[PDB]
């Protein structure tokens, strides 16, 4: 009876964003995103490509309660290079990267017989 | 009451197997073990699925209306 | 040819073995979890009761119903009815079928998800048409009915995903492993005397090289190359699953992008 | 003597003794159909008893349930009693 | 073709109004179920 509708998981309710960019106070040159319907998959997923480039100091996201598929990413930028940016690059990565493997795994699977 | 339709755990359709199972055993007079495998049912919580089935609809079936 | 690379060990209807590396292990798994749970599917969401004379209820019904596979190679084009600007469902957000079946005999009369019926137009588009990989082509053994039982349904499948219901999922159960041999230490292994002889070995090590005995501890290795193999209920081709799996975690990234510039 | 109770949908009539509970799924006989949705404190069954013109007497579905009635029987105790029992599922 | 009521042995769509005790035809067993429903009900697939 208390139970949300399923559809909540991955469809943004009224007035919900996709994205919330809230500057850090804590430290300079750090911001705090949220998530609204995403969960790991997203979350783990970009903060793995936000820490290949050595100019995020810091980088982290938590899903504070599983009952909310939300969670909130934050980054920590050198001075002069934008956090926003710094997302902006992450997703293009996990796509080109996301564009060779379908490549990829297509090719191979044309090769195979049966 | 009726097979699973899927296992719970994983999802691999388990229902339209019964019958075939059911069969394996009674004319092919094979163990459990073997036929379960032979329905394609690898992993435990699929096996599990099928071997522990009880067919109720069956005795349910038994009464007149 | 680029970053992420497959090696293809296996392949047919219903299951592929590949070995993806040059991958994080974030990538290995986030398009692992897509695939489990977020991938469009067609499976009945909707069920009408005309008569019901069987010994099972209505929703008991209802539920194995929801829960039969159904061809959704097109679903990429039909529309959730939720944006659909109809007023609840059509032939351009749902598909209609119907399952009819009368105890006949007094053999015990079986219906199967063959019995189901499409009755809306299917608009040349595969998609929707129960799913058999039975020896006999009786895919899914729905309900019995005995000498006069009735049971009159019609049936509404919507595009759905996982997340909603389990039901829409296409994925069957996804096998997962990287470092065969704990080269990685990512894992303690629980031993009671030799843990090298207590805990098996996995096929994958025959597929990497041993670790030798006196070599130190490789502290800057990560988890490169993965050995998966995802099954396939059927829905969807397996190769499939995998391509919109890809295509789906692909898309979802790019609507951050998309979000940032609204922004 | 000449005081009876009837399964019957009731309407006010100098008592008005009724609760927010909906009448609606009554069907004339005061029983709801098998295949007939339930929930709140719907009624389940209407019933009257006309006291020495008409208080209401007759079962709520149970506050905290809701389900959907799965058959009704209608049968006579001994003394010619009218008996019903609703199942709901 | 209508009906109220239905025996729990010979299934016949019996159906009587008033000062009709409890009864079938042939079928004196007092109990009778009632029926079914005519607007069908939605179901819920999940
Ligand atoms: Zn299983
Ligand atoms: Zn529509
Ligand atoms: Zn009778």
């Amino acid at each position: 009876m208390n139970a949300p509708d399923r559809f909540e998981l991955f469809l943004l309710g009224e007035g919900e964003s996709k994205l919330k960019i809230d500057p850090d106070t804590k430290a300079p040159n750090a911001v705090v995103i949220t998530f609204e319907k995403e969960d790991h998959t997203l979350g783990n997923l970009i903060r793995a490509e936000l820490l290949n480039d050595r100019k995020v100091l810091f980088a982290a996201y938590k899903v504070e309660h599983p009952f909310f598929a939300r969670f909130k990413l934050r980054i920590q930028t050198t001075e002069g290079y934008d956090p926003k940016d710094a997302l902006k690059n992450a997703c293009n990565s996990i796509i080109n990267k996301l564009g060779a493997l379908k490549t990829n795994f297509e090719t191979e699977w044309n090769l195979q017989t049966l | 009451m009726i097979v699973p339709v899927r296992c719970f755990s994983c999802g691999k359709v388990v229902g339209d197997k019964w019958e075939s199972y059911l069969n394996l055993l009674q004319e092919d007079e094979l163990d459990e073990g073997t036929a379960l495998s032979r329905l394609g049912l690898k992993r435990y919580c699929c096996r599990r699925m099928i071997l522990t089935h009880v067919d109720l609809i069956e005795k349910f079936l038994r009464y007149n209306p | 040819e680029e970053g992420p690379q497959v090696k293809i060990r296996e392949a047919s209807k219903d299951n592929v073995d590949f070995i993806l590396s040059n991958v994080d292990l974030a990538m290995a798994n986030s398009l692992r979890r897509v695939m489990i749970a977020e991938i469009p599917t067609l499976a009945i969401d909707s069920v009408e009761v005309e008569t019901n004379t069987t010994v099972l209820a209505d929703e008991f019904i209802a539920h194995r119903l929801g829960l039969i596979p159904l061809q959704s190679m097109d679903i990429e084009q039909l529309e959730y009815s939720r944006d659909c600007f109809c007023e609840d469902h059509c032939d351009k957000c749902s598909v209609v079928l119907t399952l009819q079946a009368f105890g006949e005999s007094e053999s015990t009369t079986n219906v199967y998800s063959k019995d189901l019926v499409i009755v809306s137009n299917l608009m040349g588009r595969n998609i929707g048409h129960p799913i058999i990989q039975d020896k006999e082509g009786n895919g899914v053994l729905i309900c019995k009915l005995r000498k006069g039982q009735e049971l009159k349904l019609t049936c509404v499948a919507k595009k759905g995903i996982a997340k909603e219901h389990a039901k829409w999922g296409p994925a069957a159960a996804i096998e997962f492993e990287y470092d065969p041999w704990n080269k990685l230490k990512h894992t303690d292994y629980w031993y009671e005397q030799d843990s090298a002889k207590e805990w098996p070995q996995s096929k994958n090590c025959e597929y990497e090289d041993p670790p030798n005995e006196g070599d130190p501890f490789d502290y800057k290795a990560q988890a490169d190359t993965f050995y998966m193999n995802v099954e396939s209920v059927g829905s969807i081709p397996v190769d499939q699953v995998v391509v919109r799996g890809i295509d789906t975690l692909q898309k979802k990234v790019a609507s951050i992008l998309l979000a940032l510039t609204q922004m | 003597m000449s005081i009876t109770e009837t399964f019957e949908k009731p309407q006010r009539t100098n008592t008005l003794r009724m609760k927010h509970g909906t009448y609606d799924k009554l069907d004339d006989d005061g029983l709801i159909a098998p295949g007939v949705r339930v929930s709140g404190e719907d009624v389940i069954i209407g019933k009257t008893t006309p006291i020495s013109s008409k208080r209401d007497a007759s079962t709520p579905l149970r506050s905290t349930e809701n389900g959907i009635v799965d058959q009704v029987l209608v049968t006579t105790n001994q003394d010619g009693l009218k008996f019903v029992k609703v199942r709901v599922r | 073709a209508t009906l109220k009521y239905i025996c729990a042995e010979c299934s016949s769509k019996l159906s009587l109004s008033r000062t009709d005790a409890v009864r079938c035809k042939d079928c004196g067993h007092r109990i009778l179920l009632k029926a079914r429903t005519k607007r069908l009900v939605q179901f819920e697939a999940r």
